[PDB]
């Protein structure tokens, strides 16, 4: 297919591949997460600013809002680790194998 | 049929235990010698 | 001689973290039994920097 | 000799064997959550690549 | 937590599912999934202990990517289709990314690796909502896509996750990673059919909510998470002691219970399109999952037995607990067999 | 050379992304994310989506990623670098930062341009001028019709923020 | 049940009716302090509903018809044989000891059911809080094994930390000798045969363990043998206090309702003191758990629920 | 498979020409069943609360059978409109291709010859 | 174009600043000095109040994010509509705001 | 009385009770009215009279 979109597609998929991969912090995790949040949004603009689609422009501030939310969430949820623990590692949320 | 199942028994003596994977290979290589006779399908496609 | 209902062995081998306790699996304690984990505030030195010296047990 | 350990070999046991092998290299999981999305992305760069399911 | 807040929170936890139903846009598809998880976060977190906040914040990584691969589907499906209509997808590579994604929602296998943990994490009833609520939206995405998933893809996932939830059963005592195996299983059982006859998949889909609500509400009225603590059942409440066991033997799939009837009617619709070695397989897994399963039916109905003093204190004491449609839904998941033919009303 | 400034963008997005998927810390990472966000920002403007990339910029970046790095750094408790006079503490500095525009302006060789001259989409890919479009941004306009038209988005979208004020509130209390 | 989130939904409040006088409080004191007088004074005093210790048959009392059940069905444990043989094969020790902390549980639950459904205080007699004292008074003597105390840890780890602490802790410094006389002077021919390092190690663990740990999460009151006598200062004590420790003070509406539909479920308050932690002292078998159990069926009153008895004389049973 | 049928008249339970066919009896053997389930689901909520089982509660069990008889009649209903418009629109489809349905010629066994495979 | 060149411009110039601020006194020769504030080796506690107070920025910045196409969309031909929306929002991120202030979450920040 | 606490099920609750015989035989009622209204309009669709 085309290049810019192939570029952006490309930026997504090695965000996902940093979010794939976890070193040590669950906030390296939300960053690659939020990346690829970028990532659909200039992706998604770069489409419907090409094919003059009217009404899908506010889809991708939808496509901030409710994600952007979804973020705030996981911050919280980061948060509640780091007052159990200390830290936001990932190595001590293995309390769930047994 | 009988070959395949040669060649499994053979790949089970490489594996190890050893009569256990001799038959367990050779039969599953028996089906798949009789998959491709018979053309028996395992990713079959939705016909009706 | 009755109807064999068990010895208590025959329960204490279907507890712990697992069923079959294996290599890795021997060292794994079971869960707490209402599923909860046992788990200060901070101390400032207002310095010299008249003149006093304030230690703050602080509580956010 | 043939009913007693055979026949009580092959059929019920060697399979159960065969099982709880498997169930063993299965359920010993650390619990890791980087092994896991780890092991997502070896599901990954199995599949889009080898296995071809794009297509 | 402040009952108000529970009642809007489940009904936001209803809405976010709806709007997956009834939308015919891709982005209301999204905004319900954004909806649902941000709304059964709390339900997760209502006791708050260290392992409801590890369970949630696996719950959150896995299906917030699932969410953003789901979002990349619909991107791609613009590019290659300049539409947004929830219908079949214009990009086969939009159709391996929504199928990955739906799969990873529905903790599907090899993206199963968060189901056994976040279900051990969070109390029964949040349990009970995540394993039957949450499966009611990807599962209606899926039947609204089925002209584009791709075959393989959808076989391998299913036979994949059907020997995963079978092998998952044996190591364990705990009653809601059971639960989440079994889980795991009959989603591989409903994209086995998904394909030939989505009526059956909505009848699986039933017939195992009907089943995961009997067994996660007996494990509510008898406050029993492991295999050992389920073991005394039989002293404290013996009609409770057989309920829950009939209700298993029809989760593991056994005549004439009807547990057996979303199973044998799969293997009647694939057995039709020419394929018999796939529901042999996934059936003889299935009898694997009898296998374990059965093994916990003799532990709660037999050998293991003995109790503890402190219980005869239990017999002064009824449940006042809410055992809200167990009788129904005890009803409901065993003798529904000789009623088969009323699938007809999920076509 | 100042025709592919999109596609330039867009590399330089793609290599902000690496900048921070290797994932060298969560403070680089979040600096390497707003570096990021600002390109693609940069991309977006360049399509004429003025509003989008005010957004990118308000809501992402000033909005999101403060967050991200006020949450960051209420966490990771951090520790000195090297810290000898200027030779070190500003010089690396400048020698680093143009090793990057030499990496940056080192990718564009002869492996890119088979991509680039074969596929050519300076010339015909930007179109977003074609023709007139009036007294009025559509984009702008695209995004106002959330009011008239976007009745149904608007209410799911006010209520999921409603009820992400009360999910948050509800699980940051640890009672 | 008649309150749940419904009646919270509707207006019933339990805040509305903490007062002032809404004090639970725990009076605590060796085997013969004299302090079961002194709580009752307490009662009639600042007019608080009196809960007794509870002793083997607690339960009972607040079930079925409210007397005494046979020892097999309630207990199967005896304090007097506890009283004659402490080091006997059987464990009895253990057995009386975890029976005694299930029945202060329950207690514990009917003093915080009553005093969040009404407003009125309890006084309590060695609520839960006091218990481990004798325990590990026990393990000083060699009565019970170290495997009891973890199992006493175990039970009291899951089910003491989704409670309150008291607002007053009680104390009364008695010592070993007076403790002795009035023992002597009791007139039980199986309570004379306590050993005296026993209740040396009651009052140890009372001092060194009890009293310093509730002094962080509530207000202690300490009296001696003779001033704990009057009434009237043990009242005016309790009345200028200036209530400012503990985690009463942070209590709305939500914890407290929480609280309240955890004590009003009599088997999730009583859930984890039968946990299946198997120890030869409270381990049942099968076969006796099955005779007991159908035995306690055919009692009057036992064999349904309460509503629906026709051997005890219930109407309208087809109707309900 | 029918989702195309229900796709012009969206969410109708029972549509206008779901009244064209018989309703179910009131003596129903499907429908007697279901209030045998209704009966039953009243047993097992007088046993799981500790309740004298045939005695106590004869409101609920009467209240269990007629729900359970009042939501089987409406499923039956649905099943029977459900199974004939399986059986019209197969029939519809036959009548609308006979290329694809060819009348095959039926040999009687005089002219058909089987392979005989003696049994001894 | 004139947009970049001036965010050049002024990027150079702050760079230059900052260049010089750092180069010019390190021409001095003053002195290598040695011996490295309110606390000496703490750790730093989490505050809950200022994570509250971010979260709460953001979704009301996620809120004004949807406010904003309001000058725009007063343009519009269904008027009725578009004032129920606008009226809408801003009322949702006042119960928001309400439901901060009754559940104590603008307290020792208030 | 036997019980030293008054049980929650020791009398009938007669706006339970009444509201259960209510609603049943409403639904009696009204599935006997909609069979005699289904059958009627079978047989005026199909003409079996
Ligand atoms: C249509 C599908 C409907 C699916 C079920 C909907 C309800 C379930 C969800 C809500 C819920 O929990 O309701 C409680 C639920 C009872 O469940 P429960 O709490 O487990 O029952 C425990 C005891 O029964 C409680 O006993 P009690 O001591 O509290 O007092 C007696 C109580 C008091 O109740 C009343 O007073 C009710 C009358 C007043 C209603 C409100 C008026 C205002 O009566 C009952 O609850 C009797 C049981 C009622 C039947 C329950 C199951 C109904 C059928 C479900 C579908 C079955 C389909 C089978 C198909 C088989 C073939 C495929 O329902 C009611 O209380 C009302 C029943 C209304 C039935 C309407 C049927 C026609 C609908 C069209
Ligand atoms: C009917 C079947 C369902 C009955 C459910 C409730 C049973 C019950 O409560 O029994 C107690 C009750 C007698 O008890 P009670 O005198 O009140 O005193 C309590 C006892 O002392 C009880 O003493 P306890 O509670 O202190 O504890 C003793 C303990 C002793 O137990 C133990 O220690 C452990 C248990 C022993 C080992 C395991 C045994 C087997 C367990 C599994 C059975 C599975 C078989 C199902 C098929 C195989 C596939 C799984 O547990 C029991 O005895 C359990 C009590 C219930 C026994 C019966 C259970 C039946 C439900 C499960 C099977 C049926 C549903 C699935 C069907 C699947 C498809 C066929 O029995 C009955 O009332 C039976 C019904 C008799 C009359 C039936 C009339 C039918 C009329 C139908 C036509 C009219 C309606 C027309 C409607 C349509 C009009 C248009
Ligand atoms: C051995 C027991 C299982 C055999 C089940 C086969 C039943 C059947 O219909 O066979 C026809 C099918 C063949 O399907 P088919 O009929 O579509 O075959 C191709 C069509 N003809 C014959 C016209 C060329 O047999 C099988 O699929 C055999 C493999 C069964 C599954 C694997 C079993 C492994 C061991 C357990
Ligand atoms: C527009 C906004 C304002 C811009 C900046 C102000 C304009 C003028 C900038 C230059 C000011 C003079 C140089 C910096 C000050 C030097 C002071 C000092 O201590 O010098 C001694 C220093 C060092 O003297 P030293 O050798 O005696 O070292 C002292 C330290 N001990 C003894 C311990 C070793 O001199 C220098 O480093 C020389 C600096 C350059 C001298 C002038 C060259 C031409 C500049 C044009
Ligand atoms: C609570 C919800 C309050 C607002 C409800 C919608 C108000 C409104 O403007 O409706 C007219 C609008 C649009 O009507 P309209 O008047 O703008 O129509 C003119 C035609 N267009 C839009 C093309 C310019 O919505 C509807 O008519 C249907 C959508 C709303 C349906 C109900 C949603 C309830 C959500 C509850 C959760
Ligand atoms: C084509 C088909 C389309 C779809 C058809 C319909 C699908 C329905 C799927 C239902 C999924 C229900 C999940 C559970 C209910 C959601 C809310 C909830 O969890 O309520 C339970 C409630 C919580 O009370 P709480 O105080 O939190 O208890 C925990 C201990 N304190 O109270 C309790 O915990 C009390 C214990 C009993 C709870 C029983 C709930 C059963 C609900 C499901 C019934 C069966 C499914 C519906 C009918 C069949 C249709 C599939
Ligand atoms: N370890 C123990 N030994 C003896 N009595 C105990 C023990 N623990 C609790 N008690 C109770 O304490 C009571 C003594 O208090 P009193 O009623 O004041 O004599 C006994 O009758 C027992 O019910």
């Amino acid at each position: 297919m085309s290049l810019v979109y192939m570029n952006i597609m490309m930026a997504f998929t090695v965000s996902l591949t940093g979010l794939l991969m976890y070193r040590s912090h669950l906030m390296s995790s939300l960053l690659c997460l939020e990346g690829m949040m970028l990532s659909l949004f200039i992706l998604a603009t770069l489409m419907i600013l090409n094919s003059h689609f009217t009404l899908a422009s506010m889809m991708p501030i939808i496509l901030l809002v409710f994600a952007a939310c979804e973020a705030a969430l996981g911050l919280s949820l980061l948060v509640m680790v780091s007052n159990t623990y200390g830290t936001d590692y990932v190595q001590n949320l293995n309390l769930l194998q047994c | 049929p009988l070959n395949y199942l040669i060649g499994g028994c053979a790949g089970g003596l490489t594996l190890g235990i050893g009569a256990a994977a001799c038959a367990y290979m050779g039969l599953t290589a028996a089906l798949v010698k009789m998959g491709q006779l018979e053309g028996w399908k395992v990713f079959a496609e939705p016909k009706v | 001689a009755r109807q064999w209902q068990p010895d208590v062995e025959w329960a204490e081998q279907y507890g712990g973290a697992v069923m079959y306790p294996t290599k890795e699996t021997a060292h794994w304690k079971p869960p707490p039994w209402n599923d909860v984990d046992p788990p200060s505030n901070l101390t400032l030195n207002f310095g010299p920097q008249g003149v006093l010296r304030l230690v703050m047990e602080l509580s956010g | 000799l043939l009913d007693l350990i055979w026949l009580e070999t092959i059929l019920p046991k060697t399979i159960s064997l065969a099982q709880m092998k498997m169930s063993t290299t299965i359920t010993s999981q650390k619990g890791l959550i980087k092994l896991y999305f780890l092991s997502f992305l070896i599901t990954i760069l199995i599949s889009t690549t080898l296995l071809n399911f794009h297509e | 937590m402040n009952p108000i807040i529970l009642i809007i929170i489940l009904m936001t936890v209803m809405l976010g599912t709806i709007i997956v139903m009834i939308s015919t846009h891709w982005l209301l598809i999204w905004i319900g999934f954004e909806m649902n998880m941000l709304a059964i976060i709390p339900i997760m977190m209502k006791k708050h202990n260290p392992r409801a906040t590890e369970a949630s914040t696996k719950y959150f990584l896995t299906q917030s990517t699932a969410s953003m691969l789901l979002m990349m589907a619909i991107i791609i499906n613009l590019m290659f289709s300049g539409q947004w209509t929830v219908m079949k997808l214009f990009n086969p590579m939009a159709s391996m990314l929504m199928t990955m994604a739906l799969a990873m929602k529905l903790g599907m296998a090899p993206f199963h690796f968060w189901v056994p943990e976040v279900t051990q994490g969070i109390p029964l009833s949040s349990g009970l909502i995540l394993l039957t609520w949450q499966k009611l939206a990807p599962m209606s995405v899926l039947y609204q896509i089925l002209p584009s998933i791709n075959l393989d893809l959808i076989l391998t996932l299913s036979i994949l996750s059907i020997t995963i939830g079978g092998w998952g059963g044996l190591n364990q005592t705990q009653l809601r990673k059971i639960m989440a195996y079994s889980s795991i299983a009959h989603m591989g059982w409903m994209t086995a059919v998904l394909l030939y006859n989505p009526t059956m998949t909505l009848l699986n889909l039933i017939i195992y909510i009907i089943m995961t609500s009997t067994m996660f509400t007996l494990f509510m009225a008898n406050s029993t998470t492991t295999t050992l603590s389920l073991s005394h059942t039989w002293n404290k409440a013996p009609i409770m002691t057989i309920l829950v066991l009939i209700t298993l033997l029809s989760m593991g799939g056994l005549p004439p219970l009807s547990g057996f009837m979303p199973k044998w009617m799969i293997i009647q619709e694939m057995t039709k399109n020419d394929s018999i070695i796939l529901p042999t397989l996934m059936a003889i897994t299935a009898l694997l999952n009898l296998y374990f399963y059965m093994r916990l039916t003799y532990s709660t109905a037999l050998t293991m037995f003995p109790s503890t003093n402190n219980m005869k204190m239990k017999w002064q004491f009824p449940t006042t607990k809410r055992m809200t449609l167990l009788p129904t839904m005890t009803v409901l998941s065993t003798m529904l067999l000789p009623l088969t033919p009323i699938l007809s009303i999920l076509e | 050379m100042m025709t592919y400034i999109v596609f330039i963008l867009s590399i330089i997005f793609v290599m902000g992304f690496v900048g921070f998927s290797s994932k060298p810390s969560p403070i680089y990472g979040g600096l390497g994310l707003i570096v990021s966000g600002g390109v693609g920002c940069g991309i977006v403007l360049n399509f004429g989506g003025s509003f989008l990339g005010l957004m990118v910029f308000l809501i992402y970046l000033g909005g999101m990623m403060v967050v991200f790095g006020y949450t960051t750094a209420m966490a990771t408790e951090q520790y000195p670098e090297v810290w000898v006079s200027n030779k070190v503490v500003l010089g690396t500095f400048i020698t680093g930062l143009l090793m990057e525009f030499l990496m940056v302006y080192y990718v564009l060789k002869d492996k890119e341009v088979e991509i680039v001259f074969k596929f050519n989409g300076m010339g015909d890919w930007v179109i977003y001028d074609t023709g007139d479009s009036g007294f009025f941004s559509e984009e702008a306009m695209g995004i106002a019709a959330l009011y008239s038209y976007g009745t149904w988005l608007v209410i799911v979208t006010g209520w999921s923020l409603l009820i992400g004020v009360v999910v948050i509130m509800e699980i940051t209390r640890g009672n | 049940l008649q309150y749940g989130p419904l009646a919270y939904i509707l207006g019933e409040k339990t805040t509305k009716k903490m007062t002032e006088n809404s004090k639970l409080i725990t009076v605590d004191g060796n085997i013969c302090s004299g302090k079961s007088k002194l709580a009752k004074e307490v009662a009639e005093k600042l007019g608080l509903k009196h809960f007794p210790e509870a002793g083997i048959h607690y339960a009972d009392s607040t079930t079925g018809d409210g007397k005494p059940l046979p020892v097999r069905f309630s207990g199967n444990c005896s304090l007097e044989k506890f009283y004659d043989d402490p080091k006997s094969n059987d464990g009895n020790s253990y057995r009386l000891q975890a029976w005694l902390y299930a029945s202060r549980l329950l207690q514990y639950a009917d003093a915080l059911e009553h005093l969040l459904s009404t407003g009125q205080g309890v006084v309590l007699e060695r609520s839960i809080y006091s218990d481990f004292v004798f325990l590990e008074a026990m393990y000083r003597q060699g009565f019970i094994r170290k495997q009891c105390v973890d199992h006493y840890n175990q039970v009291k780890k899951v089910t003491v930390c989704e409670y309150l602490p008291p607002h007053v802790v009680i104390y009364v410094d008695v010592p070993v000798s007076e403790v002795q006389s009035r023992i002597q002077k009791k007139g039980n021919p199986h309570e004379m045969k306590i050993t005296s390092a026993y209740l040396q190690d009651i009052e140890n663990v009372y001092k060194g363990t009890f009293l310093p740990e509730m002094s962080e999460k509530c207000e202690v009151l300490q009296y001696s043998a003779w001033e704990a006598e009057d009434a009237e200062k043990v009242v005016e004590d309790i009345q200028y206090l200036k209530y400012d420790k503990g985690p009463w003070l942070d209590q709305d509406d939500r914890k407290l309702h929480n609280l309240r539909m955890l004590v009003q479920d009599k088997l999730e308050v009583l859930n984890y003191t039968s946990i299946p932690v198997f120890l030869p002292e409270v381990t049942i078998g099968a076969h006796q758990s099955d005779r007991v159990f159908q035995e306690f069926t055919e009692l009057p009153g036992r064999k349904y629920r309460a509503g629906y008895n026709e051997d005890v004389g219930d109407k309208w049973i087809w109707l309900k | 498979m029918m989702t195309g049928r229900q796709a012009r008249a969206p969410l109708q339970f029972l549509p206008d020409e779901a009244r064209s066919l018989p309703p179910p009896k009131l003596t129903d053997p499907r429908l007697a069943y279901i209030g045998f389930l209704g009966y039953c689901s009243g047993l097992i909520d007088n046993a799981i609360r500790r309740r004298p089982v045939l005695s106590a509660g004869l409101h609920r069990q009467f209240l269990y059978i007629t729900s359970f008889v009042f939501v089987g009649y409406y499923l039956l209903k649905r099943q029977d409109y459900m199974y004939a418009v399986r059986d019209h629109d197969m029939f519809s489809y036959i009548k609308s291709h006979p290329e694809d349905f060819p009348e095959k010629d039926k040999k009687t066994y005089r002219e058909v010859f089987e392979e005989f495979h003696p049994v001894r | 174009m004139n947009l970049m060149i001036t965010l050049l411009t002024n990027f150079t110039l702050a760079t230059l600043l900052v260049t010089i601020a750092f180069w010019l006194p390190q021409l001095n020769v003053y002195s290598e000095k040695t011996s490295p504030d309110p606390m000496g080796s703490a750790r730093l506690p989490f505050s809950m109040k200022f994570f509250l107070v971010a979260i709460t920025f953001l979704l009301f910045d996620l809120e004004i994010a949807l406010l904003l196409p309001l000058p725009w969309a007063s343009q519009t031909t269904n008027l009725n509509t578009m004032l129920t929306m606008a009226l809408l929002l801003i009322f949702l991120l006042a119960v928001s705001l309400a439901y901060e202030w009754t559940q104590k979450g603008l307290e020792w920040t208030e | 009385k036997f019980y030293i606490q008054e049980p929650p099920h020791g009398s009938p609750n007669w706006l339970k009770v009444g509201l259960t015989l209510g609603t049943s035989a409403f639904l009696w009622i009204y599935l006997i009215k909609q069979h005699n209204e289904d059958v009627l309009e079978y047989k005026r669709r199909n003409g079996l009279e």
